[PDB]
RNA sequence: UAAAAU
RNA sequence: AGCUGCUCCCUAGCAUGCUACUACCG
RNA sequence: GCGGUAGUAGCAUGCUAGGGAGCAG
């Protein structure tokens, strides 16, 4: 169940990295510390804090398309 | 302006160490032999801590060709050599060859006279330019996920909660200071200034134990480059690769080259490059590459003794042998020599490469050159040694756009890295042997010969100044009887006698905690050394590889596993394509089916379950390839021998010994 | 040596099948990188099940995003846009707003006018005049 | 330049240290500031000195590279900014 | 070297290549392309060519797969296979393919010649994939039916830019307009070097041809103008998105009291947010445009860009915008080309101004959050196409009146195109139902629209704005000097001869004629600055002044007499050569020597 | 090779200034006409009075005189300071001149429009 | 034979 | 973007080696 | 009937050269 997320996080950083987030230091900085911590995470619930955490940072920009790739 | 401090040395040696009856030459150019050259630079390492460190460095100096003036270095001023002047530097030229193109091109003399000044607040390293305007972050990407992989092996019990085998390494991902916050350990360097009449018997030990090689100068005609198609340096790096000067330059410029500079000295710029690879630890690990003026001329000077020590089988530095087709059992089964009560040990070196003394980099420089007896003169080594000093342990490191100088320890890059730290791993060990047998109590010492030996070698330091060749043999055989050592670029198993080490005539581990406490400037936990007892279960640890003693056939054998989570780690973490959609890609599931297959002995069950799931992922591919190129097509290959990949007696063979 | 000669074109035929194929599908996977890494995290996303990622992934799906980072710390503060009023009656019951299944208690709204806002102004009847998307600010519990 | 001139013919050699060069005749110098505290104490003000002699600030940047103005560099406006900052100065006589 | 097949979208790697345009088909759809066509080229990843040097057979159902290539049957190999067998043909993924039964008007597009109207009429009948086919493979039918022109050379040289030239006798002569270039190479023995592209304008008399040139080379005695082509690209997104609704306002967020001005949009401001596109449809000169910026200013906040495909609409447009709209408005029209030049607003090269406006072949890639194309009476599915390759955005609204014109289509030459088949959106007007309607004229005066209403639509306009002066004296036209087949008549000019200056204050009104040249004839001996009727479309002046020709097809067109009459404020006149259509006219008669 | 124009092709012109050269002028214009040509200055004659004839007519563009010879090039300062402002730039020797050069400025950087030079 | 493209 | 060491896989060329069968002589 | 060279086809080894991938310090 850890594994998951760990695996989920990698997949996340990795977007957000294609979407040019690290053109601004801060947000990089940001989203690089909170994916190595939840890496090294050994309890799946503060994995899950962090992992909300790093997800609004893709969910604060409007590029990617979040109602179409909600089509379930 | 002043660059040169002669007469102050010369006046705090009087001062300090006045009856000190040896002769002290502050520039060792003028030294006797490499002891006196160790001997001269371990003072000189102390006073060089009393002058301003802006006048180490290069010696510039305002040349002129065709009519314009250049500023290039003469020779350069070394906190543990003095000063060095070049022999052949010509005013006034009218044109320059290729050569010295490359000679110009590489110094850090045009670079850094020509750019902004810097102060950087960032490190505490003495940064010196800025080549350009604007400040460099390199960052670091995460991996990519191979999810085909990971549903497989989820498909089929792993990574369940509560199990012995799960995922500890990652691609973790760095901002942008991460270059210059991991340049910035240098600060673990401090002027250590060694115990000379101690070191200069340890460093004779240390050169016994390379007895059984040979080495020399050879020609342009006889290197070999293996891959050249790796980045060549700076500021090499703008217009190709190594390939594009190994094949501008002639058999007889890069003769021309080596043979200019065992008279003069090439100070050169390292790069440093931040690597993207898997780990289970989030430090940023970098690599420094270094400028090609450099290797081109190390490997002619080094090359014959390197490939002499990776050829030889059956010795103490086990680098080039290999751990297929029972290379391990001949290691382990030739370190176990004869040991009497044998058990054994192994240990760490915290930060090895930036916390290194400079005075063991030097002497290890000294070893290797030793075997040139015949082929060098004397200032020819001389010249050469500086040129390794100037070139890769103070030298100009050029991290993110700017140069900053390195205070000393090891550059990682360099051409004769891994034996380099063969020899300061033995001298280490060494010093620890001696430091355990003159610090006990010779009054109750039973054994009648090992007390005179105590005594013997207290009077072979301490006493008698010139070097005893019998007793060097003596103890030599002394330490190869009691304490057997494998070692590789710093990585060492020691099987040692335990009546003796417990009684204090051997090394034990608190020995080296304090060798390296008073000649390291680190402290070693016990927490990261190991020991063991019973020797039907190998090292617990060497290269990243436990040992098992499995039945194979008739007898027994020792293999090497490695970590589970390591090939797991490994299968589902990539760089895009590669594994991917590993259609593309079945070689690599086989060779990593080749590392886990001794997993398959093991007493654990989830351990062998790891290669059964890359036996059946391999097929499993193999079916899916054929199925997509045989719609893509209409018709199936005509022989394909890929069916030998999913039965074990493909793998079992390479750890079988024949071949 | 007339089945010498097939051998050898039947072998030529596989080592050109087997690289064209290769090379068709090597280069088709690097020209749909921004695209499947994105149907792969959503779906990965899904499948996790937690009722924290949930609510604030349909909230935004619904023009309800944050502007800054969700934090952590007991009490930091939290800018999250409201652009009806239907979204506004299900999250910000009194001065507590629910968000990424938490109590953030609500202490400054502000509309698209970028001045203040009332929080007894907005109701059902009198919500038509307010430029609508607002900012609300919070901290949490 | 005629100072690079001027500081060889005072060596009584011919050849002076490398690293002393950039320091006595560069006309730029850029310092790289991690946090406000250590701005505070190196280039507080518009002019400054290091290496004994008087520089002048002109151009401010930061990790993106944009501009900055000295007066977003005060301390409540420091927790908003790429912190590494690059102040480049002139050696003004 | 793999796509998908035009028909039913399988994997596929054979392209049809007798075909003009190359397009991918499958297996069995190949197959059915070949075996009922002229066209038995076929190109996988190598040709299908008989691969025995010399031999030349190109015929794909007589050709065999051989070793390692495709062999002639005299050429044949001891072992080999037929290509063509069991009703396909043999490409990647053969046993992976889907048929489909469109073959029937794939075919027609493909050989058609788009000379009969029955072309066209099948053109937006098919699916979006044939729609989009029939759409370049037009385009480029016709740009390369360009190249059968003429070519001319110099004759003598008399000036630094108007000098006389030579057509090569024997071909058609292409039309004399600044949208027509050629370009100009010497060749002197030796010496065959571009010189530049040149456009021509045939000014005061003949031979003489005044000219523009891209450089000052020195017109010399050797060299020729031959007409430079085009190229076409081929197009991607469909002509307009699948329609999706809403149950509440998406994206877009209203007011309240700004300038209820446009007081009756508010309801039809709404709907067009809560939908995908829309379209409305205007009777001309009434609510539109006026809505665009209407509701452009209704939705502040809201990114809108604006298109049109003739110059003149986009700029009359971006000028009724700047009338309302903050500034804070761009026009990124056209850096330096279509010589009849535009605005002189802001910037061509930013695309962060709120709003944009530029015609439709200059767009720019960006996102929106309105688009607003216009007069989708003159644009084609190619056309529509391009925009919604583009651009993306969330709305998208289209305005027009498909009864007004078209577009020229030059090759038809036979038959009539009801506006129902002048692209897409048209159709989708017609069909169902414009989904948005507004009708009753606020521009041009009562009476006229009384005339157009009582012709062209059935009587359904209203209006105020009332006399005075129209007239139409049913001039007798004489000499038709034809230099081009754009028609030329000076003793019609006699006319505002006749009205030179008799009208002491009718000083600017606007003079449009049907014909190019016989407008640049207003350019010859000058009244006022003079327009097309094409240039038109969109536009509205105070006065207008109207030459007609002889009653050919073209002039007679009733469409150009509702965009040439329907333009103007309180005043108007018609010069036509009449059978009946000043017994359609409803003004006060005139003659020539009635001046009072 | 030779290619004429039916323009001076951006010659910025100078409007009546220097009509006392008019009998360079009424061909100055031609400069602009045709690629390039010939001019034969008898001794004595029109040397160089057409050079700073044209320099006059052109004040807004970079001019180079060159020759081949040094007693050339010094007659090529002469008849030019005067109908040159100074506003001059003349540089033809860096480190050559085997006899004196040049009298007023650089080599390092070419100043004003007009420049003075030898071919070598 | 009507518009008109880095 | 480093210096080494080991291992698997694919392709090419050459000579050597080996073997079969065909042509010329001894 | 056999010795010698010259061939083709087949086979194994070894060595050079080229490319891809994996692990270790
Ligand atoms: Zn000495
Ligand atoms: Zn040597
Ligand atoms: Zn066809
Ligand atoms: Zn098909
Ligand atoms: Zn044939």
């Amino acid at each position: 169940k850890m594994s998951d997320v760990k695996c989920t996080s990698v997949v996340l950083l990795s977007v957000l990295q294609q979407l040019r987030v690290e053109s601004s230091s801060k947000l990089w900085a940001q989203c690089v510390q909170l994916h190595n911590d939840i890496l090294l995470a050994k309890d799946t619930t503060e994995a899950f804090e962090k992992m909300v955490s790093l997800l609004s940072v893709l969910l604060s920009m409007q590029g990617a398309v979040d109602i179409n790739k909600l089509c379930e | 302006l002043k660059y040169d401090f002669t007469e102050e040395r010369l006046k705090l040696f009087d001062r300090y160490f006045k009856y000190w009856d040896q002769t002290y030459h502050p520039n060792c150019v003028n030294c006797l032999d490499d002891r006196c050259i160790l001997h001269c630079a371990n003072f000189n390492v102390l006073f060089s801590t009393v002058f301003p460190p802006t006048s180490f460095g290069p010696l510039v100096r305002k040349i002129f060709v065709d009519g314009v003036p250049f500023v290039v270095s003469t020779g350069y001023h070394f906190r543990e050599l003095g000063v060095v002047h070049n022999q052949d530097v010509n005013l006034h030229s009218s044109r320059l060859s290729f050569k010295e193109l490359l000679v110009y091109a590489a110094d850090p003399a045009m670079h850094a006279a020509s750019g902004n000044l810097l102060l950087d607040k960032r490190t505490t390293c003495f940064s010196v330019a800025a080549l350009t305007n604007n400040v460099a972050f390199q960052t670091v990407k995460p991996g990519n996920f191979n999810k085909d992989f990971y549903d497989f092996a989820v498909s089929k019990g792993f990574f369940k909660e509560g199990s012995s085998v799960e995922l500890k390494h990652f691609f973790f991902a760095q901002d942008g200071n991460a270059a210059i916050s991991d340049y910035d350990y240098y600060r673990y360097n401090l002027p250590t200034m060694c115990d000379i009449r101690q070191l200069l018997f340890v460093v004779e030990v240390v050169d016994k134990y390379f007895d059984c090689y040979d080495g020399g100068c050879i020609n342009a005609n006889q290197v070999i480059v293996n891959n050249l198609d790796k980045s060549a340096g700076f500021p090499f790096n703008k217009w190709g690769k190594a390939r594009l000067y190994y094949d501008s330059m002639s058999y007889e410029d890069q003769d021309a080259l080596f043979a200019y500079t065992k008279r003069n000295v090439i100070p050169t710029i390292t790069q440093m490059n931040l690597k993207y690879a898997i780990s289970a630890k989030n430090r940023a690990r970098t690599v420094a590459g270094v400028s090609i003026c450099s290797t081109m001329t190390n490997r002619q000077f080094h090359q014959k003794l390197l490939k002499s020590i990776a050829a030889t089988r059956g010795a103490t530095v086990v680098i080039g042998t290999s751990k297929f087709y029972g290379g391990w059992h001949n290691m382990l089964k030739t370190v176990y020599s004869d040991v009497e009560n044998p058990h054994l040990m192994g240990w760490d070196y915290p930060k090895c490469d930036r916390a290194m003394p400079n005075m063991l980099r030097i002497m290890a420089s000294l070893v290797l050159a030793r075997k040139h007896t015949t082929c060098c003169s004397l200032s020819h080594r001389f010249y050469r040694l500086a040129n390794e000093c100037a070139q890769v342990l103070s030298e100009m490191v050029m991290c993110g756009g700017s140069l900053y100088v390195k205070p000393g320890g090891t550059s990682s890059g360099d051409a004769t890295t891994a034996y380099a730290n063969s020899v300061f791993n033995i001298c280490q060990a060494v010093t620890a042997n001696v430091n355990a047998l003159l610090s006990t109590d010779g009054n109750k010492i039973a054994d009648k010969y090992v007390r005179n030996l105590q005594h013997r070698l207290y009077e072979c330091l301490y006493r008698n100044r010139d070097v005893d060749t019998d007793f060097v043999n003596e103890f030599y055989a002394y330490l190869r009887k009691h304490f057997s050592m494998m070692i590789l670029s710093d990585d060492a198993v020691v099987c040692f006698n335990s009546t003796y080490a417990s009684q204090g005539l051997v090394a034990s581990i608190k020995n080296f905690k304090s060798v390296l406490y008073y000649q390291n400037n680190v402290f070693m936990s016990e927490a990261k050394c190991w020991t063991e007892t019973d020797l039907t279960k190998g090292p617990h640890e060497f290269c990243s590889q436990h040992t098992m003693l499995v039945k194979q056939g008739d007898d027994y054998v020792y293999l090497p596993y490695p970590d589970p989570s390591r090939i797991l780690g490994a299968g589902c973490f990539v760089d895009d394509i590669v594994k991917t959609d590993g259609t593309l890609m079945i070689e690599r599931f086989v060779s990593l089916a080749i590392d886990a297959y001794p997993l398959t002995k093991h007493p654990n069950q989830e351990y062998a379950d790891v290669f059964h799931l890359y036996l059946q992922y391999i097929r499993k591919l193999h079916d899916e390839l054929t199925g997509h190129m045989l719609d893509m097509y209409s018709v199936m290959l005509t022989n394909n021998n890929t069916s030998r990949y999913w039965e074990p007696e493909f793998y079992e063979a390479m750890y079988t010994p024949h071949t | 040596r007339d089945a010498a000669m097939q051998r050898k074109l039947e072998k030529m035929a596989d080592q050109a099948m087997t690289q064209m194929y290769k090379q068709a599908r090597s280069e088709d996977k690097r020209a749909k990188v921004t695209s499947a890494m994105q149907t792969m995290l959503f779906t990965m996303l899904r499948k996790l099940d937690n009722d924290a990622l949930n609510n604030i992934i349909n909230n935004a799906r619904d023009g309800c995003v944050p502007l800054n980072i969700i934090p952590l710390t007991t009490a930091a503060k939290l800018m999250v846009v409201i652009p009806d009023y239907n979204t506004y009656k299900n999250t910000c019951d009194g001065t507590t707003f629910t968000y990424a299944s938490a109590l953030w208690e609500i202490q400054q709204v502000v509309d698209a006018d970028s001045k203040i806002v009332q929080l007894s102004e907005i109701s059902m009847d009198n919500s038509p005049n307010l430029a609508w998307p607002l900012i609300v600010t919070a901290l949490r519990a | 330049n005629d100072a690079l001139n001027n500081i060889i013919n005072n060596a009584r050699d011919g050849c002076v240290p490398l690293n002393i060069i950039p320091l006595t005749t560069a006309a730029k110098l850029m310092v790289v500031i991690p946090d406000y505290n250590t701005y505070k104490n190196t280039c507080d003000g518009t002019t400054f000195t290091y290496a004994s002699a008087l520089w002048e600030i002109q151009q401010v940047v930061d990790a993106d590279s944009k501009i900055v103005q000295l007066s977003e560099i005060s301390m409540d406006n420091s927790p908003n900014l790429a912190w590494p900052l690059i102040v480049t100065a002139l050696r003004a006589n | 070297a793999v796509g998908a097949c035009v028909l039913c979208n399988s994997q596929t790697s054979l392209r049809c290549g007798a075909c003009i345009r190359r397009p991918f088909l499958c297996c069995k759809c190949c197959y059915d392309h070949v075996i009922s066509t002229s066209h038995k080229l076929v190109l996988s990843v190598n040709p299908y060519v008989c691969n025995a040097p010399g031999c030349d057979v190109t015929d794909v159902t007589q050709l065999y797969l051989g070793g390692m290539s495709y062999y002639c049957k005299s050429h044949k190999p001891p072992i080999s296979f037929p290509l063509c067998a069991n009703g396909q043909v043999f490409g990647l993924y053969k046993n992976t393919c889907v048929g489909s039964d469109n073959v029937t008007d794939f075919n027609a597009i493909a050989t058609c010649d788009w000379t009969n109207a029955g072309d066209y009429i099948l053109a937006n009948t098919c699916t979006e994939r044939l729609k989009l086919f029939a759409a370049e493979t037009l385009k480029a039918t016709e740009e390369t039916f360009k190249l059968s022109y003429g070519i001319a050379t110099v004759r003598e040289v008399l000036s630094d830019r108007e000098l006389h030239l030579s057509w090569e006798v024997g071909k058609p002569r292409p039309p004399l307009n600044r949208n027509y270039v050629f370009t100009g190479y010497r060749v002197t023995k030796n010496s065959k070097v571009q010189i530049g592209e040149y456009t021509f304008e045939k000014g005061d008399y003949g031979d003489a041809v005044v000219y523009r040139g891209t450089t000052t080379y020195k017109l010399n005695v050797g060299d020729y103008f031959v007409l430079t082509s085009h190229t076409v690209m081929p197009l991607s997104a469909p002509t307009l998105v699948p329609q999706e609704h809403y149950v509440r306002i998406t994206g877009l967020y209203p007011t309240l009291n700004i300038s209820d001005e446009f007081s009756s949009n508010v309801a039809n401001y709404q709907k067009v947010g809560m939908q995908k596109y829309s379209t409305l449809q205007g009777p001309p000169g009434t609510g539109k445009s006026h809505f665009a910026i209407g509701l452009a200013l209704y939705y502040p906040s809201a990114r809108i860009v604006y298109t049109a495909c003739s110059h003149a609409a986009v700029d009359a447009l971006c000028e009724k915008a700047l009338k309302y709209l903050p500034i804070d408005k761009c026009s990124r029209i056209i850096p330096a080309r279509a010589r009849v030049e535009c605005f002189d607003k802001f910037k061509v090269n930013s695309t962060l101004e709120q709003y944009v406006f530029c015609t439709v072949n200059a767009l720019p890639e960006t996102t929106a959050d309105i688009v607003v194309f216009d007069e989708i009476s003159m644009a084609t599915n190619y056309d529509l196409s391009v925009v919604n390759a583009r651009l993306r955005a969330k709305h998208y609204v289209y305005i027009g009146d498909p009864a007004q014109l078209p577009a020229p289509r030059t090759l038809l030459t036979k038959g009539t195109l009801e506006p129902e088949y002048f692209n897409s959106v048209c159709r989708l007007m017609k069909t169902i139902g414009p989904d948005m309607f507004l009708g009753t004229c606020r521009r041009c005066p009562a009476e006229i629209v009384d005339t157009v209403s009582a012709l062209v639509y059935d009587n359904k306009l209203k209006a105020h704005k009332d006399k005075s002066a129209q007239c139409f004296k049913m001039f007798y036209k004489g000499v038709i000097t034809h230099d081009v087949s754009s028609a030329i008549n000076r003793p019609q000019i006699g006319v505002v001869r006749e009205f030179l200056t008799r009208n002491p204050a009718w000083r600017k009104a606007v003079f449009i004629s049907p014909y190019n040249s016989q407008n640049a004839v207003a350019s010859k001996i000058l009244g006022l600055p003079t327009q097309t009727v094409d240039s038109s479309q969109g536009s509205e002046y105070d006065y207008v002044i109207f030459t007609q020709t002889t009653e050919t097809a073209h002039s007679c067109n009733v469409n150009r007499f509702n965009v040439a009459i329907t333009r103007a404020k309180v005043g108007i006149l018609c010069i036509m050569s009449d059978r009946d259509l000043y017994d359609k006219l409803q003004f006060t008669s005139l003659e020539i020597p009635r001046r009072n």
